[PDB]
Parts: C-alpha cells; sequence; structure tokens
C-alpha cells in the first residue's frame, strides 16, 4: 500500500516475445528437450523477420 | 569361427543378433522427427578423450576414499558443472545448420571441459 | 540465441562503416 | 531374537543393551549383534577365545549369505553406523563382531 | 595478586603484531578449515592436483598441518617477513612473528 | 517424443555391487576408474529397438 | 524487534517479498537434480513454512470477510438468524480477500537467500526464473534492483553488454 511496488507493464504487440529460446542469458539448464522449442522458436522469430 | 557344435554356434548366432538391434532398427524411420546434424566420429573421440583426461585426475582421490557418500557427492558436484555444458552443447547442435557448426559446438564443449572443467575438478578434489 | 561467429553477419559493423567520420558513435 | 540364545532381549543383559543402542529402534542389525554377544560369552577375556568368536562371526555370516573366500577378509572398515541393515555378509560380519566387542565377561 | 599478576604481565608481554599478513601466512589461514577437530585428518595424494611427490607433499602436510607448526615458525616466510618490512626494520623497529595471544 | 539429444552424460552409479569391496564397477583402458559416461544419439531418425 | 530473528521463517521489512502464488509458480519451473544439497534444504524449510502459510491465510482474511459481509446485509446483525445470507456473502468475499492476500508479496529470509544467493544455486533459480517466468522475474527483478542488488540476470543492469529480455519500467537511476 505504502512503498514501491514492480510496474506491470510490458511488450504486449510482439508475437511470441516471452518465447525465450536458451543462450548464455538464460545458462542452458533448462528441460533437455526444450532444445526442440528454442528451434520453434528460432524459427517463428525469422517468420517475423 | 565356422568349427564348433550346435550348442556353441547357437550361443555364437544369439551374441551376433543381441548386437544387431541398432541394424535392423536403422530402416525404421520416422518422418515427423526434428532431425540434427550429429557429432562426428573425431569430436566424439576428443570428447570422450577429454572425458579420460577428467577421469585421470579425479582416480586417486576416489580410490583413496573409504566412504561411498564422499565418492557421491564428488560426483555429484562436477556433475552440475558438466551437465550445464551438456545441456549448452546439446542446444548448440540441435540447432546447427552444417557439419562446420556442429563441429564448433562440440570444440567448444571439448575446450571447455579441458580449460574449466580440469581446474574445477581439481579444486574440488584439494577440497577432499 | 548466440549467432556462431562464422554465421554471424556484421550488419551493425556494416552500418558503422558507413557513418560519417564526425559522429557520436565512432567518437563512443 | 529366533537366532539367538535367549527369550527375551533382557535376559542377554548388558551387552544386549548396548547392542540395542549401537543401532537404531528399525535396524534389524541388532539381533545379528546379539549374536555376537552369543559367541564371546566364555571367550571373550581369553586371548585365543577373542580370536575363536571372531572366526564364529565369520562363519555365521558365510553361512547366513553366499560369501566368496576373500571376500569377509578384504574389508576395508569394521566400524559401524546406526543405519547398517544386514543386507550383505559383510554387514553380517561387521554387526557380530561389534556385538562380541560389547560382551563383558 | 591474580589481577596484579595478569595485569604485569599483559602490559610487559604485549606487542601489536607491527607486520602486515604474508601471502603464505593468508593462504595457510584460507586452507586452515581443512584442519580437523578431535580427529586427525586423512591426508591422500593425488599427483594431478598436488604436484611433486607423495613423499615432499606428506612431509610438507605434516609440516604444515599435524605438527602445529605455525605459518610465521617457517623458514621462507620469515625471510618473506624481514624482506617484505625492510623499511619497519629500519629505524629500530623489530618485527613481531607471532600475534599476542 | 522429443528426440534422443546428441549427447547426455550419465553418472555411473555406485555401490551398486559389494561382491569384493569394491565400488567402481566400471574402469577405462587407462586403468583409471570411470565415474561419468558419455551416450551419443548418431542416428536422429531411427526408432528404438523394444 | 522480536526475539525469532534468527527463524528461516521469518523477515524484515526489506527482504526479498514474493507472494505465495509467485512462489507456487516458482517451485514449478525448478528441477531438484540442478540444485546442492543445501539449496534442496533451503527450499524444503520453504515448503513447511509456506504450507503451514498457506493453511493459515484464510484465518488471518477471515475478520476482514467478517465485517465486508455484514457491512453488504446492511446495518442489522442478525446473529444465528442471518448466518444463512452472511456465509453466502462469506463464501464470496473470502476469496476475494484470500486473493488479495495471496498477491500480496511477503518477506523472507528464505525468499531472500533461495533468490539473492551468490552461489551456483541463486544463479540457476535466477536464470530458471528469467527464462520461463517472465513475468514473475519482471516484477521480481524491478525488486531486487530497487533493493540494491546487483546481478547480471536482471533487465535493470547498466554493465550489461546485451539488452535487455523484457520491458524496462521506469526506475530513478
Amino acid at each position: 500500500l505504502f512503498d514501491f511496488n514492480p510496474s506491470s507493464i510490458k511488450f504486449e504487440k510482439y508475437p511470441f516475445y516471452y518465447w525465450i529460446n536458451s543462450s548464455q542469458l538464460t545458462e542452458f539448464n533448462q528441460y533437455r528437450k526444450f532444445v526442440i522449442r528454442d528451434s520453434i522458436i528460432y524459427s517463428l522469430n525469422n517468420y517475423i523477420i | 569361427v565356422e568349427e564348433m557344435d550346435t550348442i556353441q554356434k547357437m550361443n555364437y548366432e544369439a551374441t551376433v543378433n543381441m548386437g544387431r538391434q541398432d541394424l535392423i532398427t536403422r530402416e525404421y524411420t520416422f518422418y515427423s522427427d526434428y532431425e540434427f546434424i550429429p557429432i562426428q566420429e573425431d569430436r566424439k573421440q576428443q570428447m570422450e578423450d577429454a572425458l579420460n583426461n577428467l577421469h585421470k585426475i579425479i582416480h586417486p582421490t576416489v580410490t583413496q576414499l573409504k566412504k561411498k557418500a564422499n565418492v557421491q557427492e564428488i560426483q555429484d558436484r562436477v556433475f552440475r558443472k558438466l551437465q550445464g555444458w551438456e545441456g549448452e552443447l546439446n542446444t548448440c547442435v540441435f540447432s546447427a545448420k552444417n557439419v562446420r557448426d556442429s563441429n564448433f559446438c562440440a570444440d567448444r564443449f571439448t575446450n571447455r571441459i579441458n580449460t574449466e572443467g580440469v581446474e574445477f575438478v581439481k579444486q574440488i578434489l584439494r577440497e577432499y | 540465441e548466440m549467432i556462431l561467429p562464422h554465421n554471424n553477419r556484421q550488419l551493425a559493423r556494416q552500418y558503422f562503416d558507413s557513418l560519417p567520420e564526425n559522429d557520436i558513435n565512432r567518437k563512443y | 531374537m529366533a537366532q539367538t540364545a535367549h527369550q527375551n532381549r533382557y535376559q542377554g543383559g548388558l551387552c544386549y543393551a548396548q547392542c540395542n543402542e549401537l543401532f537404531s529402534f528399525w535396524n534389524p542389525s541388532i539381533q545379528q549383534c546379539w549374536k555376537g554377544c552369543d559367541f564371546g560369552v566364555g571367550r571373550v577375556n581369553d586371548p585365543e577365545g577373542r580370536i575363536e568368536a571372531q572366526q564364529m562371526c565369520k562363519r555365521w555370516a558365510a553361512e547366513l549369505y553366499w560369501t566368496y573366500k576373500g571376500e569377509l577378509d578384504t574389508i576395508k572398515d569394521l566400524r559401524v553406523h546406526a543405519d547398517m541393515y544386514p543386507t550383505t555378509p559383510q554387514n553380517v560380519y561387521r554387526a557380530c563382531l561389534a556385538g562380541v566387542r560389547r560382551q563383558k565377561f | 595478586t591474580y589481577y596484579s599478576t595478569n595485569k604485569e604481565a599483559l602490559i610487559q608481554n604485549f606487542e601489536p603484531l607491527n607486520r602486515k599478513f604474508t601471502e603464505e601466512e593468508v593462504e595457510q589461514f584460507l586452507r586452515n578449515e581443512g584442519r580437523s577437530q578431535e580427529e586427525k585428518r586423512n591426508w591422500i595424494y593425488n599427483p594431478h592436483i598436488h604436484g611433486s611427490t607423495e613423499g615432499e607433499w606428506k612431509a610438507d602436510i605434516h609440516e604444515k598441518f599435524d605438527s602445529g607448526k605455525a605459518p610465521w615458525e617457517r623458514e621462507h616466510v620469515k625471510a618473506k617477513i624481514l624482506e617484505t618490512n625492510k623499511a619497519k626494520i629500519d629505524a629500530g623497529e623489530e618485527i613481531q612473528l607471532k600475534p599476542f595471544k | 517424443p522429443g528426440e534422443v539429444l546428441p549427447l547426455r552424460i550419465i553418472k555411473y552409479p555406485l555401490g551398486l555391487e559389494t561382491i569384493h569391496n569394491n565400488i567402481f564397477e566400471n574402469t577405462n583402458n587407462e586403468g583409471n576408474v570411470e565415474l561419468f559416461r558419455l551416450r551419443f544419439n548418431s542416428n536422429s531418425s531411427k526408432m528404438q529397438h523394444k | 524487534m522480536d526475539n525469532n530473528y534468527h527463524f528461516w521463517g521469518n523477515g524484515d521489512r526489506q527482504d526479498v517479498s514474493l507472494s505465495y502464488e509467485d512462489y507456487y509458480s516458482i517451485l514449478d519451473c525448478l528441477l531438484d537434480e540442478k540444485l546442492s544439497p543445501q539449496g534442496l534444504m533451503k527450499f524444503k524449510n520453504l515448503h513447511e513454512v509456506s504450507m503451514y502459510g498457506v493453511s493459515y491465510v484464510p484465518l488471518y482474511c477471515f475478520p476482514v470477510a467478517y465485517g465486508i459481509s455484514h457491512m453488504l446485509t446492511g446495518k442489522v446483525r442478525r446473529g444465528h438468524s442471518g448466518y444463512r445470507n452472511l456465509f453466502s456473502l462469506m463464501s464470496v468475499v473470502l476469496p476475494f480477500t484470500c486473493w488479495y492476500a495471496y498477491t500480496t508479496p511477503i518477506p523472507r529470509r528464505l525468499y531472500t537467500e533461495i533468490i539473492c544467493s551468490n552461489n551456483a544455486d541463486g544463479a540457476y533459480v535466477r536464470n530458471r526464473i528469467k527464462q520461463q517466468k517472465p513475468g514473475i522475474w519482471r516484477k521480481l527483478s524491478q525488486q531486487l534492483y530497487n533493493k540494491n542488488f546487483r546481478f547480471p540476470e536482471l533487465n535493470q543492469d547498466l554493465t550489461a553488454t546485451e539488452f535487455p529480455l523484457d520491458y524496462v519500467a521506469p526506475h530513478k537511476f
């Protein structure tokens, strides 16, 4: 009520923006079979250029 | 290998057939699977050489420990680092386009093992 | 995800080379 | 205590009490420890009786489980802990030896 | 008389360390977590992490840990102390090796 | 489902055998005991045998 | 203040604050194999504290729900006689008050140790939340940066050479 409160504003227009794939910023400690997902994400992000 | 009795011939046939499961099932491929460029044989040998080099360092320490708990703890501590590196390698090899990319990723993984893996293992073993 | 160095197209470098000599990005 | 000498653990005496104190209450090793107390009754104080009792423990372990000839002679650590269960002839031998050690008189 | 004797002993026999802890002393302090209390540590030699030879390494380990000899009692450490603090050695100040207890 | 990934690092289980008080089932040609294993998926489309 | 500041289930105002919903969602995106035995111990202590807490939250919210349900009926206290309306309005309103409570972050020493630890467990947890829970990590990164925590995984990282993975909400530099 009476202190700092984190904002909830986000990117709500770019497609598949929050389908974050593995990189050095995520340390590759995810589910093993998510590599396929990464490929899909990659392909999707090449479709919207 | 021709000259043998019926029982020996049957045993040899059994031993041969138990090793051709990879041969029989290579024809049955799936269309919808996500294919990847596999790690080449030379890179496989280099990675196994790096693993053997790691095992060279840990051998006296683990063989001079009389408690299974300590050896299991040593195994677990190294395995987390190795699993992070393995995840990086698996991602970068699955997302590979040509054999050059797969070789690059395998070389990066082997270099990580031979550069940082040995240092981390040595620190752990000194702790033990 | 990281782009491998051999597969990396230095588009940023290409734009940087096309900048004027007296440019704030070149100063940076 | 179907394999031991006494109807109840209280007839075993101080040795059975020490065996109970050695392991957790759910650990079946205590019974094996009790057998040690049985092997070293009139033998612990005799210098060769102690060796005889240790041999009796080795024979008992060899009879309970399948064992190999050198297997009980190459045990690195004969110490026992609370969660040591008689799943192996080595564990049976260690529990029996610990029971032998705790047999005063 | 206990208070008077203790006060005299403190006043007479207390001096500041007068020196900065050397690199070897700090490293020994950081490795003192390897010391075991109430039971001796089983030192196992691994040539790929310890170097040297087994006999030399075990002798050094016995000197460092088992013997109880302090880092400031080592000859090379004493030489390093007398070298790195020669400025304080000049002008008639004597370096104290063992910290007061 | 998913795939058999290109590389898996597998921890060799320890202490599964107590026949002669040895907790290292595996040893390589150099004589050093092994704690880890590398498994590779060479063929990415073939079925896995029953 | 309190005599039990040592307790792991306790906390002060400036500890990392996670709501129960955030805590359960964070638990939904982690693996026990990737954590050291110390990290597992932290998570187990947090589990017992949090099971008791989630049990108790409706009890905390019951007085407020009772008051609001009474004020919705009117200014008449028909005890033992307005129970039906009172408890229908209660079964409606108490979920709303519990919604406000369960979406409210609460500080804890275990929360600030699990997230902000500088060992490998802390980095693993931070990166896992960063990738699998982008919104939770957005809020949590804002909170951590506000609390003078400097981690590479934060969106508000001025020393990074890589662009942030999310929208950086306005804050005072």
